[PDB]
Formats: structure tokens, C-alpha cells, sequence
């Protein structure tokens, strides 16, 4: 079973220029204080970018349906650890495969299958009494799941141990890309203080996991995550509730670019 | 031609006589001693050993499925122990990995 | 491995000739051959050991040799273009 | 001399140094 959840009128699309962001090492050669002229898909330097409202304020909800177009660019402010799940892949139910990437507080599950993904699936977490903690369910995403030809446990890349610094929010972002069948993830994280959640600041981006998959992608959905609403042991009501946020996603192009190798093999700076 | 470094300018110069100055006759060049071969860790062997060595079974008409994937296959453990009765395969032979 | 002798390696993906010496440069965890300008394999990162060696071309050069002359005597003297003297009598 | 900023050994090319070095010079 799926809880369904739409509204008739859509929230227009924002927008944002996203500051020199959204370069990625090409390759995983190392060059010394050289500067080196690729051929790739990039995000271009100064483009649009979408930015949307996962949860808007009670409180409205929408994941809306974002074409994939070979690359595309995501980050996000999110401080509770809101945004937890990616969908991909064609018609994300069980008549062609899909790819879900989930993470709890122990490890990252990704997972493809023929995946029967609910029209507006969110993921939802309850208390557990008997383990007297927290635990999440990704059943709340897909219901019935088969022929599954890849497994994977990873160490997780977006939770952390000591919670909400205050002001001291932390950016994260993620590019992907599909190339030659191979479903590559770049991350990284950089502190953030400045109140626009894409600033100045230029920073490269460091491959985490490639995935040796052979799936027609052209379609993307994102994954937002759910507090079970527990009330009094005399009442009884059926809820959901989580904080709001909200992420970027931005289109890659094919575009030539420039970038700058230190000494050590960091990227400091590129041009368009 | 072959014999003395002298013989050598002298074949390359064409002529019986040389005159004092310096002459490049040849390219030396070394050449490798041996070819040699690297390659990542043996991690995350085939789990054959976890299913073939398993406690107990299953019954035919509802047969357990085990799906390996993505890890590194090992099939000398498997035909090395003269511990089976029928090896039988299809399609593909076991020599040839 | 074999370190400081010219040897046809073949690592992961990768093939060529040259040496295999000690570095000193160091890479980032997620990275596998460096290069340098002109595209050129220049170190080779180690799949083991998660350690790093430069990649040097087969030592070669063009000889000469020292002729005071013909007609003021035979003796002769051979230089190589640019050789340690360790590794001459290769060929 | 500290003014003059960038030859390289490759698979077929070399270098060969000047006769007068540039302490003579
Ligand atoms: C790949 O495997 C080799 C051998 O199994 C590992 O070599 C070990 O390296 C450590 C380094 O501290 C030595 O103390 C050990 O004596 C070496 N041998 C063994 C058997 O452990 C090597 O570390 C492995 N590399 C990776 C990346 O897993
Ligand atoms: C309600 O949920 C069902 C189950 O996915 C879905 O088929 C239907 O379109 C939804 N209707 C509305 C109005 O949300
Ligand atoms: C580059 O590496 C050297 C040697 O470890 C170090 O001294 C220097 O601070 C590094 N530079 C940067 C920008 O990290
Ligand atoms: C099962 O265990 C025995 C005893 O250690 C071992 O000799 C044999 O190789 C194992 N079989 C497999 C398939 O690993
Ligand atoms: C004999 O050799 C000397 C080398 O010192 C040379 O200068 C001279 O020209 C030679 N004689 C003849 C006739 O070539
Ligand atoms: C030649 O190789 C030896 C080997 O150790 C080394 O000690 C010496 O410095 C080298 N000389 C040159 C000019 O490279």
C-alpha cells in the first residue's frame, strides 16, 4: 500500500545561477601545477538552475518528475537529514528495471530491481517500542520487488554522528552522469555561512562509488523522508511529519573546459 | 662494419681514412629484462564456500535461489578436490576461465 | 615488482615500458596514474602496497666516438650521448 | 638568468648540452 499525496495546483519553479559550481575531476589521472583542457559534460559555469521545493509551508509536499538528459547536477542545505533517497530509470515500475540509492544511519543500500515505485512515494520512519529506537522502511517506497541483479552496501556519505551545529549548516552536492553503461556518483561536502545556499565559494568534487550497471536512465525522481506523528496514548490519529527543505538540480551539457591542477593534485580553479 | 668502433665511423663516414674530430655512428638503446604484471588484491571471493558447504538443503519443487554478483570468482577450490560425483556443465568449460 | 630496472610492466589497465623507481609525489585516495605534459604516463600508483613510482623511458642515446685520426694512430675512444655508467653494456 | 622562465627527455627526442657551458660564457 502507498499513501497518495498531490496537489492540483503545481508550486512554479524558482530559480538560481549557482556561482561557478559544479566541476568534477573527468578522470582519475593526477597532473602537478598543470593546466589541462578536457572534452566532457560539465555543468555550464553560469546557467540555470531549478530550484524546488520539496516540502513548502500546513505544509504542502511534491517530488516532482525531473527529465535526466545524460547528467544531472543535485545539492541541497538539508540540516535533519531530510533528503535520503534517488530514484532512476525509465517508468519506474515492475514492467522495467530501476535503480534506488537509500541510506539509513548505518550503511547505503543500492539496489536494482524491477522496482514497483508508488506514484508519490515518500519514506517514512516510526518508533519502535520493542527496540525502544528509530529504524526506516524503504517498503513505504516499493512494494513488491524481483529479479534483482545488484547489491551493495557501502559506508554512508550523508549522515553524521553529531547532529545540528546551529548556523554552522554544512552544503552538500552530487553529480551524476551514465556513460558507456556505468552510473557514476560524485560528493562532496563543504561548509556553508552565507544565507544563499550556492555560494562564491569554488570547490572541486571527488568520485565516491561507480556502478557497473547496464539500465536505460532517462527519467530521475528524488526521495524525500518522513516522521511518524505520535500524539497521546488516548488518542488515535494517522499521521506524517518531517521538517521542510529543499535542493537543487541542475542539467549538465557537453562543454569544453579548463582546469587548473595545484602542486598536490587539487582542482583550485576552471573557466568556461 | 661489425668489428671496432674505428671500422664503424669508417663504414658510416664511407671512406678508409678519418680526420680527428667527433662522429655519430649509432643508437644504443637497452632493452627490458623482463615483462612484468600487477594487479589489484584477491577481496571479496565467490561465497561458493558458504553455499556448497551449506548446513542443510532445500526440496526440489521449492528450491532456494542464491545470487552472486559483483564479487571475484574463484573456480580452482572447485574442481580441485576429487570430492564429486557428476561435474557436469553447459556450454562453457571449466578449463577455460 | 622490481624497482630501478627497465622492465615492460603491465599494471591495472594500463601498459607500457620504462622504469619503476621510488617517489616522492604524492597522489589522492581516489586516484590511480599521473601524468604530465603531453599526456604522458609519468607515475604509476601501486594497487598493493597504495604506493606511488615514477615511470622513467628506457635509457637510450647515440654513440660517437673519439678518432684523433687515421694517420696519427688507431686508438679510438666511445662516448654515449647521456648514460649512467651503470647500465652501458646493455647493447 | 633568474628573469627567464619556461625541453624535456622524451621516447625519441633528446637534448644535447652547448659545447661552452655557461659558466664560460
Ligand atoms: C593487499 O594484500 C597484501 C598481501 O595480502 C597486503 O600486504 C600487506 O601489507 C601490510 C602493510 O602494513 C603488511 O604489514 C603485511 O605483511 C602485508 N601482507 C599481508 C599478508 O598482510 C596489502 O596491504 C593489501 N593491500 C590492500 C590495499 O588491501
Ligand atoms: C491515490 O493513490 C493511488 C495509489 O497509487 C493512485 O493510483 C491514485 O491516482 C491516487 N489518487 C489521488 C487523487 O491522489
Ligand atoms: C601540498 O602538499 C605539501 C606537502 O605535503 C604541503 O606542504 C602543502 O601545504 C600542500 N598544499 C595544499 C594547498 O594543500
Ligand atoms: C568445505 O569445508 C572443507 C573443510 O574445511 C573444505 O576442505 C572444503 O574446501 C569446503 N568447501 C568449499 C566449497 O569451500
Ligand atoms: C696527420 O694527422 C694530424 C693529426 O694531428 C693532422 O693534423 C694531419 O693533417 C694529418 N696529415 C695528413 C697528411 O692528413
Ligand atoms: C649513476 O648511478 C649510480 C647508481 O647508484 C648513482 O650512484 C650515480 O649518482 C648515478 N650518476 C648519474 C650521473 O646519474
Amino acid at each position: 500500500q502507498c499513501v497518495n499525496l498531490t496537489t492540483r495546483t503545481q508550486l512554479p519553479p524558482a530559480y538560481t545561477n549557482s556561482f561557478t559550481r559544479g566541476v568534477y575531476y573527468p578522470d582519475k589521472v593526477f597532473r602537478s601545477s598543470v593546466l589541462h583542457s578536457t572534452q566532457d559534460l560539465f555543468l555550464p559555469f553560469f546557467s540555470n538552475v531549478t530550484w524546488f521545493h520539496a516540502i513548502h509551508v500546513t505544509k504542502r509536499f511534491d517530488n516532482p518528475v525531473l527529465p535526466f538528459n545524460d547528467g544531472v547536477y543535485f545539492a541541497s542545505t538539508e540540516k535533519s537529514n531530510i533528503i535520503r533517497g534517488w530514484i532512476f530509470g525509465t517508468t519506474l515500475d515492475s514492467k522495467t528495471q530501476s535503480l534506488l540509492i537509500v541510506n539509513n544511519a548505518t550503511n547505503v543500500v543500492i539496489k536494482v530491481c524491477e522496482f514497483q515505485f508508488c506514484n508519490d512515494p515518500f519514506l517514512g520512519v516510526y518508533y519502535h517500542k520493542n527496540n525502544k529506537s528509530w529504524m526506516e522502511s524503504e517498503f513505504r517506497v516499493y512494494s513488491s520487488a524481483n529479479n534483482c541483479t545488484f547489491e551493495y552496501v557501502s559506508q554512508p556519505f550523508l549522515m553524521d554522528l553529531e547532529g545540528k551545529q546551529g548556523n554552522f549548516k554544512n552544503l552538500r552536492e552530487f553529480v551524476f552522469k551514465n556513460i558507456d553503461g556505468y552510473f557514476k556518483i560524485y560528493s562532496k561536502h563543504t561548509p556553508i555561512n552565507l544565507v544563499r545556499d550556492l555560494p562564491q565559494g569554488f570547490s572541486a568534487l571527488e568520485p565516491l562509488v561507480d556502478l557497473p550497471i547496464g539500465i536505460n536512465i532517462t527519467r530521475f525522481q528524488t526521495l524525500l523522508a518522513l516522521h511518524r506523528s505520535y500524539l497521546t496514548p488516548g488518542d488515535s490519529s494517522s499521521g506524517w511529519t518531517a521538517g521542510a527543505a529543499a535542493y537543487y538540480v541542475g542539467y549538465l551539457q557537453p562543454r569544453t573546459f579548463l582546469l587548473k591542477y595545484n602542486e598536490n593534485g587539487t582542482i583550485t580553479d576552471a573557466v568556461d | 662494419c661489425a668489428l671496432d668502433p674505428l671500422s664503424e665511423t669508417k663504414c658510416t663516414l664511407k671512406s678508409f681514412t678519418v680526420e680527428k674530430g667527433i662522429y655519430q655512428t649509432s643508437n644504443f638503446r637497452v632493452q627490458p629484462t623482463e615483462s612484468i604484471v600487477r594487479f589489484p588484491n584477491i577481496t571479496n571471493l565467490c561465497p561458493f564456500g558458504e553455499v556448497f558447504n551449506a548446513t542443510r538443503f532445500a526440496s526440489v519443487y521449492a528450491w532456494n535461489r542464491k545470487r552472486i554478483s559483483n564479487c571475484v570468482a574463484d573456480y580452482s577450490v572447485l574442481y580441485n578436490s576429487a570430492s564429486f560425483s557428476t561435474f557436469k556443465c553447459y556450454g562453457v568449460s571449466p578449463t577455460k576461465l | 615488482l622490481v624497482k630501478n630496472k627497465c622492465v615492460n610492466f603491465n599494471f591495472n589497465g594500463l601498459t607500457g615500458t620504462g622504469v619503476l623507481t621510488e617517489s616522492n609525489k604524492k597522489f589522492l585516495p581516489f586516484q590511480q596514474f599521473g601524468r604530465d605534459i603531453a599526456d604522458t604516463t609519468d607515475a604509476v600508483r601501486d594497487p598493493q602496497t597504495l604506493e606511488i613510482l615514477d615511470i622513467t623511458p628506457c635509457s637510450f642515446g647515440g654513440v660517437s666516438v673519439i678518432t684523433p685520426g687515421t694517420n696519427t694512430s688507431n686508438q679510438v675512444a666511445v662516448l654515449y650521448q647521456d648514460v649512467n655508467c651503470t647500465e652501458v653494456p646493455v647493447a | 638568468f633568474n628573469k627567464v622562465t619556461l625541453a624535456q627527455k622524451f621516447n625519441g627526442l633528446t637534448v644535447l648540452p652547448p659545447l661552452l657551458t655557461d659558466e664560460m660564457i
